[PDB]
């Protein structure tokens, strides 16, 4: 059970790891498209 | 020579259950420790489910976190562009 | 008869001496199934503390991460600013 309930903070860390430049583009991206 | 023989013999007979003995209490201690070791590595597991649950708790709040940045952003570019 | 005798005594000495042969054996067996019991629980273990460190050393950099994306994201309200 720890290995599997390590895998889902894992797989959530991962996931959050993505959101972040996601979150960073899409702001960027909607910033350059104001100019 | 039948008389010292009998008394040679003892003295080893003597000698070998005692030996027999302290191997058996040996074995005893190793039976003893077959369950000690079992116990140690359940506590390691504990330990690990402590900070497994540490980390879960991180995660959650670095998630919230991002949410609370999200949203806060959201306004400040809203008021930015309302002008 | 310390001739009988001492032939009881020899034959008591060999059941004696076989008995400490096969509880010797039966210690090498219990101390075998010790290690083989340690070895397989280390693995186990090994594998867990493993991937608790992983996810702790990425939840550290992901705390980086967010105070980084949230700078990041704040020098994009300064350029929106200018405007």
């Amino acid at each position: 059970q720890l290995n599997e309930r390590q895998e889902r903070i894992m797989n959530e860390a991962k996931k959050l790891e993505k959101d972040l430049i996601d979150w960073t583009d899409g702001i960027a991206r909607e910033v350059q498209d104001i100019v | 020579e039948t008389r010292d023989q009998v008394k040679k013999l003892q003295l080893m007979l003597r000698q070998a259950n005692d030996q027999l003995e302290k191997t058996m209490k040996d074995k005893q201690e190793l039976e003893d420790f077959i369950k000690q070791s079992s116990e140690d590595s359940s506590h390691q597991i504990s330990a690990l489910v402590l900070r497994a649950q540490a980390s879960e708790i991180l995660l959650e709040e670095l998630q919230q976190g991002l949410s609370q940045a999200k949203r806060d952003v959201q306004e400040q570019m809203a008021v930015l562009m309302q002008s």
